[PDB]
């Protein structure tokens, strides 16, 4: 019994951080419930790692999550900071709301992609047990 | 320019929060 979700993520300029949260009945895990923080870059590492694992040949590895694109929204919010004095106050609020909804739309799609990939892994009978996958799930030494 | 995402508690709608950077 492995259940995985991403409750929250942060988009911050340089990177995107995903909180990957796990509930398990598996004994092999030290704890039943935990969370660790993973970058997109990490999921790709896992996927890369799985794909090249020899035992797992003749298994189909779930597709990796696509890289998050916050660029459009990011540029606008960077400008918006730019316009705080100058802009009519109302415009700024509407502009703030719209930019946020835009960031939000991206998050939803991207969170799903990353979440689905992990959930797809947990579902798999063989893959669910992979060591590299386990560390990704639980190694929370910051 | 850092944006924080919270998944909605079911069936709670999802959110984004500005952060300070």
């Amino acid at each position: 019994s492995l259940q995985i979700d991403i409750p929250d993520a942060l988009s911050e300029r340089d990177k995107v951080k995903f909180t990957v949260h796990t509930k398990t009945t598996l004994p092999t895990f030290q704890s039943p419930e935990f969370s660790v923080t993973r970058q997109h870059e990490d999921f790709v590492w896992l996927h890369d790692t799985l794909i090249e694992t020899t035992d797992y040949a003749g298994l189909i590895i779930p597709p990796a999550p696509t890289k998050p694109d916050f660029d459009g929204p990011r540029e606008k919010m960077q400008k918006l900071g730019e316009g705080e004095g100058s802009m009519t106050k109302e415009e700024f609020a509407k502009m703030k709301q719209e930019l946020e909804a835009e960031y939000l739309a991206v998050f939803k799609k991207t969170v799903s992609s990353h979440e689905v990939f992990l959930q797809r892994l947990s579902s798999h009978p063989v893959l669910s047990k992979d060591r590299n996958f386990h560390v990704f799930l639980e190694y929370d030494q910051p | 320019p850092a944006v924080q995402f919270f998944k909605g508690k079911n069936g709670s709608a999802d959110q984004v929060i500005l952060v300070t950077q």
